[PDB]
RNA sequence: CUGGUAGUUAUGGCGAGAAGGUCACACCCGUUCCCAUCCCGAACACGGUAGUUAAGCUUCUCUGCGCCAAUGGUAGUUGGGGGCUUCCCCCUGCGAGAGUAGGUCGCUGCCGGG
RNA sequence: UGGGGCGGUCGCCUCCUAAAGAGUAACGGAGGCGCCCAAAGGUUCCCUCAGAAUGGAUGGAAAUCAUUCGCAGAGUGUAAA
RNA sequence: GUCAUGGAGGUAGAGCACUGUUUGGACUAGGGGCCCGGUUACCGAAUUCAGAUAAACUCCGAAUGCCAUGUACUUA
């Protein structure tokens, strides 16, 4: 919640006599948070699809829809329709919120932590973090894991070029 | 031998009235698979795609836009 | 926001055991605690491991370790 | 970089496909209805000669009401039902305007149903 | 020899040649060429022995641009077999050439030796042809 | 597979419909309601 | 001057550059209420005007892409007549496609406010 | 039935031949049918495809997400128009 | 029968905007070698410049023929 808040009353200023931007709505601001899991691996096995739909919904607070696949190629044993995945769509105080938590006391949790990627930009201002460890956020326990599997989070932003996005990202705190 | 050798019938398809014909109600103007000529006013589109007169009046082939066209009966 | 189908989100406040670093931010998991801070947040009293405020890349490490000379180590060695 | 799209211009697809069976003639005019953030607007057009038989809107002479700007809506579907019905007017169909017949619409058709205009 | 790597449909119509040619009347990549004057078939073993003449003689110099290929087949029938019972088998590959159409080009060596190999190849062609430049 | 189905009225016993099913996806009996000629509405039609 | 709503084959579209305004329209703020998301007040819906023309919108300039388009000539061809007949030639009438001169940054109707 | 026999074919649908209305033959050139769907039908409401580029992965060229270009390069139970 | 007017229909011709076939040039994302990833031409997919081709290709498109209206002029 307070992140929100130190956004649009600090670095707001900041961005304002950084960039020399005309008017207010032309800063850039944070406009989703979307994380996606891959379950190309249940194809036969169905169950640990929901074993990480219920990891989803536990880890951020809504639950996840399940995605289903749009092709059937035979490489990947495949069929339209089979269901492939899941995402969870942060858009409020619950991104703000979620957000803060990663920063602060996820981040800080990963085997070899030495600094997130500087070259992670699509080249349009979005960025995507590649987290691939089950509890590196504090909130699920070791004894419930079953399977150590991997995450995507993705930071939307409004910016129309990365670098202003990377100074957006470092006045957060990424 | 000559392992072709197999066709279907004709339908006898395309314009069954020409412009200007006056042309009572109910009665066939165009007989075409799917929409090359689309109903204009007056008129209607048949369950296989045929136009048909909806009114007594004459017959008028006219333009839609730059690549369409239709068909219209107005009354005299 | 869809009812019975999301599970629990009630407020909680983080505490930073390796140096005591107050911290407000809900969670889904209960925890089965109760403290109440910052003029009225009472809620789980989350215990953590290190935070930001300790991490190499997420704060001012300094050393943590030291380095080599290996040439210094051969001349401090042998003498 | 989001594309926040013009939801105006999306409105104007959804009319267009509502527009395909909806067209007022002389007989049975169309009743047309366009709603802004501030407030509502309502028109009746016949389409054969393209022309505005009659017309209503929220900054009307007197146009009294405030309430949830609800209350609006069924004062602007009575006055315009009380005009439409001045100049001769009594059966028409309504043209949804490519919104949903669910609140200021929906309240607005039902205040124009209650007088003399028959859908 | 030329001939396509793939074919929609295996027989196809013999076709006619009146008129002129529709296109390639005018010489445009190099600064000599060979004229049809008249209309006929060139089959791709033709183009291949006009082309061998004309670049042997040139001693491997040059330039040479081939403005036709065999995209026509045909088919034929053996001996001793009636009339009827399907179509033959396609043999070979033609390219219908119009009067007007210039077919082969060379750059890069003089007038004598250009004209003498021009005149070398026109004679491997069923098609009376004559010498043009740029 | 598909085979071809007779429905009657349940109030009159006049078979008044034909129409097809699958019996592997549809095993069952089909209910469907229909207008019946007799007592001219409709009643509900189950198959034979 | 603006908002709404129609007709007209893009000469009306696409792109680039500039300006303006809460009078209208917008972006905008919020989810108690009617309503809604295979999750998300993003959208739909509802409730308001703190801020701003950054975007839509509106106006202004262009030929960059696109679109329209001559005149002349040519291909083809109905009718008549000849050759040396894979085809070719002559007379009369019709007459393209491509290329180009050039045009285009729209033109009209109704209603309400200013 | 380019003599008869041997071989092939015999009913229906789509395209070319077919000569810019309809029709038009050959043991001419290519393919399909003898079903399927209780929703793959009716109606109301809503929206938009293929492919490529970049960002991260267990997971690779290709599985699931994010932004951009994208007039149909997709789809339309099934052959072609 | 002719004249004037209005239509539907994609042949001749032409064209490359889609689909197949295809030539030369630059770049080719690469593969294999001579190698210490370069050299690549021994082949190079996409892109692009230019030039061709089509009964079952079409952004275009005639002459005739066909269907009508007329109160026009002849004619059975
Ligand atoms: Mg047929
Ligand atoms: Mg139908
Ligand atoms: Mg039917
Ligand atoms: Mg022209
Ligand atoms: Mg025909
Ligand atoms: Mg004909
Ligand atoms: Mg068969
Ligand atoms: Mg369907
Ligand atoms: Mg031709
Ligand atoms: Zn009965």
């Amino acid at each position: 919640n307070r992140l929100k808040d130190q956004y649009l009353k600090e670095i707001v200023p900041a961005l304002m006599s950084k960039f020399n931007y005309d008017s207010v709505m032309e800063v850039p601001k944070i406009d989703k948070i979307v994380i996606n899991t891959g379950v190309g691996d249940a194809t036969a096995n169905a169950k640990v699809l929901d074993s990480a739909v219920e990891e989803l919904a536990l880890i951020t607070g809504q639950k996840p829809v399940i995605t289903k696949a749009k092709n059937s190629i035979a490489g990947f044993r495949l069929r339209e329709g089979m269901p492939i995945g899941a995402k969870v769509t942060l858009r409020g105080e619950r991104m703000y919120d979620f957000l803060d938590k990663l920063v602060t006391v996820s981040l800080p949790r990963v085997r070899d932590f030495r600094g997130v990627s500087k070259k992670a930009f699509d080249g349009r201002g979005n960025y995507t973090l590649g987290v691939r460890e089950q509890l590196i956020f504090p909130e699920i326990d070791y004894d419930q894991v079953s399977k150590v599997r991997g995450m995507d989070v993705v930071i939307v932003t409004t910016a129309k070029s990365d670098e202003e996005s990377h100074e957006l990202l470092t006045q957060l705190g990424m | 031998s000559t392992s072709n050798g197999r066709d279907s019938e004709s339908k006898r398809l395309g314009a069954k009235r020409a412009d200007g014909q006056f042309v009572t109600g109910g009665s066939i103007l165009y007989r075409q698979r799917g929409t090359k000529i689309y109903p204009g006013t007056n008129v209607g589109r048949g369950g296989d795609d045929t136009l048909f007169a909806k009114t007594d009046g004459v017959v008028r082939f006219e333009r839609m836009g730059r690549d369409k066209k239709k068909v219209s009966v107005y009354p005299e | 926001m869809k009812t019975g189908i999301h599970p629990e989100y009630r407020p909680v406040v983080f505490v930073d055991t390796s140096t005591d670093f107050k911290f407000l931010s809900g969670s889904t998991k209960s925890s089965s605690e109760t403290i109440k801070w910052e003029d009225g947040n009472e809620y789980p009293l989350l215990r953590v491991e290190i935070s930001s405020d300790s991490h190499p890349f997420y704060t001012g490490k300094q050393k943590h370790a030291t380095a080599d000379g290996r040439v210094d180590r051969f001349n401090k060695k042998y003498g | 970089m989001i594309t926040k799209i013009d939801k105006n211009k999306v409105r104007k697809k959804r009319h267009a496909r509502v527009r395909s069976k909806i067209s007022g003639t002389e007989s049975r005019p169309r009743l047309n209805v366009f709603r802004s953030n501030k407030n509502i607007y309502a028109q009746v057009i016949d389409d054969v000669n393209g022309v505005t038989l009659a017309s209503a809107s929220n900054l009307d002479k007197d146009f009294g009401s405030a309430e949830s700007k609800v209350d609006a809506a069924s004062k602007v579907g009575e006055l315009v039902a009380k005009r439409a019905s001045e100049k001769g007017i009594t059966s028409v169909t309504f043209d949804r305007g490519g919104y949903l017949y669910h609140g200021r619409v929906k309240a607005l058709a039902e205040a124009a149903r209650e007088n003399g205009l028959e859908f | 020899m030329l001939v396509p790597k793939r074919v929609k449909y295996r027989r196809e119509f013999r076709g006619n040649m009146r008129g002129r040619a529709k296109g390639g009347t005018e010489v445009a990549f190099g600064e000599y060429g060979l004229q049809a004057v008249e209309a006929s078939w060139i089959t791709n073993r033709q183009i291949e022995a006009a082309r061998i003449a004309m670049t042997r003689y040139m001693k491997r110099g040059g330039k040479v641009w081939i403005k036709i290929f065999p995209h026509k087949s045909y088919t034929s029938k053996p001996i001793g077999v009636r009339m009827g019972k399907g179509k033959g088998a396609p043999e070979g590959w033609v390219s219908p050439v119009k009067r007007g159409k210039i077919m082969f080009e060379i750059a890069g060596v003089p007038e004598d030796v250009a004209r003498e190999a021009l005149r070398l190849a026109a004679h491997k062609l069923p098609v009376k042809t004559k010498i043009v430049k740029r | 597979m598909r085979v071809n189905i007779t429905l009657e009225c349940t109030e009159c016993g006049d078979r008044n419909y034909i129409t097809t099913k699958n019996k592997r996806e549809n095993p069952e009996r089909i209910e469907l309601k229909k207008y019946c000629p007799r007592l001219r509405r409709v009643t509900l039609h189950r198959e034979t």
